[PDB]
């Protein structure tokens, strides 16, 4: 592998519970400026949703709201990117959603 | 080239395990991703992770490494071609001494959390209907000390499982000892079965001879013109990093000194505090190796 | 691994991921040594001839995968939940969905069971509340597919035409199937695309056939797949009562494309035209081959 | 264990290009200004189907080459081309690998040099004159063929539907054969705005 | 080894080295124990006799060669691309070369996947990126071919006679193949070579036929082989048809040549002809014989 | 193996993804005046991309917008090569550009 | 040392960059790397100052097995690994041997 | 090896008739008045080559297809004709399969 | 095998890329004047390349 690729990987989703990626999975240097963008999108290409990630010098941290994550699906896309400062947007990791709740 | 040059082996490169420790937490606790103190480079255990205290010295600690392998044929070449490392499976094994609650709970596959002593304090430990498949995080760690700048080597397993028990005799001359062997299993969370880590102020001695990262050859610091207050305050005293040109901090190892004690008196820790007003000089020394700081003084 | 991701959507809906990330989640991962999964089966035949036996074709034949799963917990209650669930996402009249997905996409086969699970082990499975179950599913339809490419073409016009772009990325023919309007005159393609499976493979490298005149009300349905009739009005008229012993003909050869033409004439409210081409693979991943 | 080798019998070959996608595409390679140097114009303004010329952004003179190559020596390039401003195109023909030596047809559109000539090319941006040259006017949608033939050894251009040759020339000192079986074409401004450019182009083995 | 070489030459022209100098260069590898590969099948034949079973012939079978072959690279993601490109390699309708390259010459045979590949270990390949597939291939013509020895005669002469140099090399019979020009009665040679399979071997000696007079651009092709139409015209003219009953009837046997004669009448342009040994062996390297 | 070859390798692309080859996994030593690119191509032969590497003394870097890495397809070829001052082009890694996204 | 290291966990170190104190951590691989190196087994005899150098060239090594450490408060961590070689297609041989 | 090998899509074709021999052929297929509607006539009177028509015997109007499509729109189409008597002939190019639409 | 013979090799050629053959794969003794040719032909004989 020359090029840096993406990461295949899965996020879980629960109704009425609220989504969060802790911080310590996220790891690595990020520099003053750097920004981390997860969008979620369906079959089509539609934008579900678009989040904005709360960096910090070693993580990155998400925490949304049922209310935002409702509207997500299982079986919906996502891809995580980071932005260093000065530089395009980089893809961390992209895959699917599942969801872990009772289903009906 | 001779042939001493050319062996180039460095003796202080051989860690001994002079003392040992093995530290257990249940499944549920936070795994350890690094021993060493993000504030002054010490040794942290996570907390939930406890220690199984003594054991046994002859038995000492042994990791076993079991490989399972594969040779490739070629049709056109008598020999293989290729071997596959199918899986490296690790366990480790020790024999201790103490008869606390996380040895006998990982002695008997029990959660005793809920063992309430009789009123005379005696506690009965019933073995499981069926064997419970327990998982725990484990820290081996070992200190070597030599000449007051210790090493922590340690091994970090974030899932580890009692794989077999060892039979235990009796006997009227000896203490009980209890010799479990801990198979590791790969952490999904953390990404891997087993890790080994150096930490340490030796450790940090022997990085560049180790061969990680680049040697140390420039000994920065931190901006030059610090401004410092002679009355007691915030700014009264201010804090100096020593810095290689490989990014580790050096402060500890370097000594500290100052030309003008009068303006700016210097700790060992590398504090200069106010003392009266004018220019210091800031001195960090470290075999051939220097830092030089100017420190304006405030009244 | 992170390369390969097998995930099951049962015929209630429920969703396992039996390997790749996340596998496990729901209680049931999948064991090793899983048959007949990769490669379509095909059997060739072969007549006598003066060297043996000479190549008479090939046949495809369904699928037979048998596999295994674990099914998982620490508490007994809670693994016969997990049992029961993926005993529930299973049947043998419908057929429910395993995916694979890999760097070349998400490919899917409808699978049903073939006969009863074999599960747990020779004690009560509550002992271990760690059991596997043997299944063995069948795939009536062999081939790998992904979502079908779906065209739409509507016009206001009485008479228009239209060129849709084809083409078959897979390494197997596809059949296409069109979804045709009413009242007017439809002329659609079946392009040999050099096929000799009637001695006309360039004799019909530009074949179109016209469809039957419609009546008002008499929506068509007119798919190329030998496993349906080709035309199928969703009013039940014998539309191809009156269409002559024509048809279409020809599959969409793998590595073949174009832009196809569909004509309408003879419509006074205009005419919509839908193209469904399925994109059908052996093999759960493969990369583009042309 | 072969006897002689000898070349495949390869056929007459056609090949077509109309401009109507987003990009290029692969199958003309740029040349002479490198990678990226070519384009494609909506010329909406006119009401015109899209051409292909240089990318102005950057560039004012480029060249492109197909990327397949004739079978045979003797070829007709039949080009529907616009003039939505002055300049000069060139249809190359008998072309090597590079467009270092090759025949051409080049049409000027201008004040006072509305004119066609047949051209040699030193390069694929740089090339001389044949001949004389003839007054010619382009309008949008002119259709123009240049027939190569190679019993003949000419080079001649007609002009929509008459078959006398608007142009013509023959004797012309350029290679042929094998390796020099390559078309393309060319744009040369002054401007960095569209001129003479072709909505489409068409390729065919033997005359 | 370097003294032997084995190549694949797949349907979409792409080279592989199993074995030999340079193998493995394109990821795929030759495992040990491959079957049906040296020796041509033949089966014989017994009648009921006296003494226990007499003989009653020989008939070659067509070959079922299984072998394994490795596929392997540093990183999951080339060795898909490199199982994927070694799957593309093969197909069940067309066939694929396999030349085989010894002090002996190169040898090939033309191989067709005769069900689906057996691919991967028992879990994932993603987790080695080095695999084994289990390739049942079959050989519809069953001996090992080297490229035919091609003669060409050229006469203006309205009648004229030549004589080709003639031997089989090899171990098994081969067929000749001849290319004649029109307009002209051509007369062929069918040596039977001593072959007394119809009884006839030295009857038939010096055996010649005549084709039917060909008329103007009827170039003809006269394949001797069981597997092809004897005459076949390039106009699409029915010359067999026209030649009543009449057939080429003996193979080159092996160890036998000669100065075959071929006549030409009645072709006032003057003709040309073209005649093909074809060197069919048994086995992929043999030394000459004699 | 008289002659040594190129090295057979992936490239990976993502939509909306910065296309990068690290120099650490292009490491190597090169006097200056050093050049190294890359091209993109089909099954045809047309050339699909072509950009130029960043060489330092001891690594050569790639760094792509997604703009520009857009238009190459899933299963296009690749080449990389390095021309040393005065001496001719050498190919180092070929290979095949698989894009590793949410496919839609 | 980085290569014991590397040799012992089939992994390659080059990246791992100390912390802020030095302090280093070793993962090992999600799936055991298949690596070969380059070996010279170099001994010498010295005998009346006159050096005899014996060595052995193996042109591709692979870490075949690693035997159990044992951690004693009295010895040193040592890693005894069996390195078996391979014949190299380049040079043409497995193990030659030398003397100088 | 698109660059190499020739699609038979992607090539131009060349069709010949001479009616020399007295027979139709297999390359012509009637159109609206079914099989065997076509004939040759002789014009033994005059010097003149034989020629196809209807077959006069059973119609006064027929229409032949060739049986081979062309590969590209722009067609050249070179007759050589006889003028017999009074009578309409119509070449007909860009025709679809059952000749229902042309230009002539 | 009493007399010397060849080894059967192969070679690897790429487009674009220069054709190199390392002095230390072609090792051996070559005193002064010594002359190195390789020849490339086709499936006919014919010569289709001479490098020296």
């Amino acid at each position: 592998m020359l090029s840096t690729g993406p990461i295949m990987e899965t996020l879980t989703l629960t109704v009425g519970s609220a989504f969060e990626i802790p911080g310590w999975k996220l790891r690595g240097e990020y520099p003053a400026g750097t920004t981390s963008h997860l969008v979620f999108t369906d079959a089509a290409g539609g934008t579900l949703g678009e989040f904005e990630g709360t960096v910090s010098a070693k993580e990155i941290h998400y925490l949304q709201a049922p209310d935002d994550v409702k509207n997500i699906p299982h079986g919906a896309n996502f891809q995580l990117f980071v932005t260093y400062p000065s530089m395009q947007p980089q893809c961390l990791y992209f895959g699917t959603a599942i969801r872990k709740e009772p289903r009906y | 080239t001779d042939f001493y040059t050319i062996k180039d082996a460095q003796a202080d490169l051989a860690i001994a395990p002079l003392n040992l420790t093995v530290l257990l937490a249940p499944y549920s606790t936070t795994p350890a991703t690094t021993l060493e103190s993000p504030t002054d480079g010490s040794l942290a255990i996570p907390p939930g992770y406890k220690s199984v205290g003594h054991f046994e010295k002859q038995a000492g600690l042994t990791l076993g490494n079991e490989f399972d392998s594969k040779d490739i044929e070629a049709y056109g070449e008598p020999e293989p071609i290729r071997t596959i490392i199918n899986k490296r499976t690790t366990t480790f094994d020790f024999a201790m001494y103490q008869n606390q609650r996380n040895v006998l709970e990982l002695i008997w596959t029990q959660d005793f959390s809920n063992i309430q002593p009789s009123e005379f304090g005696g506690i009965v430990l019933e073995a499981p209907k069926v064997p419970k498949n327990i998982y725990y995080r484990a820290i081996l760690v070992g200190m070597d000390d030599r000449n007051d700048r210790p090493i922590w080597l340690y091994w970090l397993m974030p899932k580890v499982k009692l794989d077999k028990l060892d039979n235990q005799t009796l006997n009227d001359d000896n203490v009980i000892e209890y010799k479990p062997t801990l198979k590791a299993f790969r952490d999904d969370v953390v990404g891997y079965s087993v890790a080994q880590g150096f930490a340490g102020p030796g450790w940090r001695d022997l990085v560049a001879t180790a061969g990680f990262g680049e040697a140390l050859t420039a000994l920065t610091i931190t901006p030059g013109s610090p401004t410092v207050t002679v009355a007691t305050g915030a700014s009264h005293t201010a804090q100096l990093l020593v810095e290689g040109d490989n990014g580790i901090n050096y402060t500890p190892d370097v000594v500290f000194t100052s030309s003008a004690p009068d303006k700016a008196s210097v700790s060992a820790a590398g504090l200069v505090t106010g003392v009266a007003a004018g220019s210091a000089t800031i001195t960090a020394t470290k075999g051939a190796l220097t830092a030089t700081a100017t420190v304006t003084v405030t009244a | 691994t992170d390369f390969l991701k097998i995930e099951l959507i049962g015929r209630d809906g429920s969703h396992w991921v039996l390997s790749g990330p996340g596998m496990g989640q729901q209680g049931v991962t999948l064991n090793p040594n899983l048959q007949q999964f990769y490669d379509a089966p095909v059997k060739t035949l072969y007549v006598p001839g003066p060297f043996g036996e000479e190549y008479a074709g090939k046949r495809v034949q369904r699928r037979e995968i048998v596999f295994s799963v674990q099914a998982y917990d620490e508490d007994p209650d809670t693994w016969s939940t997990v049992d029961s669930l993926w005993r529930w996402a299973w049947d043998y009249d419908e057929e429910s969905e395993l995916r694979v997905s890999t760097s070349d996409g998400t490919r899917f086969l409808k699978v049903r069971l073939m006969e009863e699970p074999k599960p747990y082990y020779e004690k009560d499975p509550h002992i271990t509340a760690d059991n596997p179950i043997v299944m063995t599913v069948t795939a009536t339809f062999p081939y790998w597919q992904d979502e079908p490419e779906e065209l739409i073409w509507t016009t206001l016009s009485t008479e228009d035409m239209t060129r849709f772009p084809v083409r078959n990325d897979g390494d197997v023919p596809v059949w296409l199937k069109w979804t045709l309007t009413a009242p007017g005159l439809w002329i659609l393609p079946d392009f040999s695309w050099g096929n000799d499976m009637y001695s006309r493979g360039r004799e019909d490298l530009g074949r179109t056939v016209a469809m039957p005149e419609l009546v008002a009300g008499e929506h068509v349905s007119v798919d190329s797949d030998p496993r349906v009739q080709t035309l199928i009005a969703v009013n039940g008229m014998p539309t191809q009562n009156r269409w002559k012993g024509n048809d279409l003909l020809y599959p969409l050869m793998p590595g073949k494309g174009a832009e196809i033409p569909v004509q309408l004439k003879n419509a006074p409210e205009g005419g919509a035209c839908k193209l469904t081409r399925p994109r059908w693979y052996s093999r759960p991943w493969s990369r583009p081959g042309v | 264990p072969l006897s002689t080798v000898v070349s495949p019998e390869d056929s007459a070959v056609q090949y077509k290009a109309n401009f109507v996608g987003q990009y290029i595409g692969p199958m003309w390679k740029p040349m002479g200004n490198g990678w990226g140097s070519l384009g494609i114009h909506t010329h909406a303004l006119i009401s015109e189907a899209p051409s292909m010329g240089p990318n102005y952004s950057l560039f004012s003179s480029a060249a492109a080459r197909w990327l397949w190559s004739m079978n045979m020596d003797s070829v007709t390039i039949v080009v529907r081309v616009l003039n939505v401003g002055a300049g000069k195109f060139n249809v190359i023909v008998c072309a090597d690998y590079q467009m270092q030596t090759y025949l051409g047809i080049q049409f000027e559109t201008g004040i006072s040099n509305n004119k066609v000539h047949v051209i040699t090319g030193d390069g694929p941006l740089n090339w001389g004159y044949q001949g004389d040259a003839v007054n010619n006017t382009t309008a949008n949608g002119d259709v123009y063929t240049i027939k190569y033939n190679d019993l003949l050894d000419t080079i001649s251009c007609y002009k929509g539907t008459s078959l006398t040759p608007l142009i013509e020339a023959s004797g012309l000192d350029v290679p042929h054969g094998e390796g020099f079986r390559y078309t393309g074409l060319a744009w040369n401004t002054a401007l960095l705005s569209p001129g003479v450019e072709p909505t489409a182009w068409e390729a065919k083995d033997g005359v």
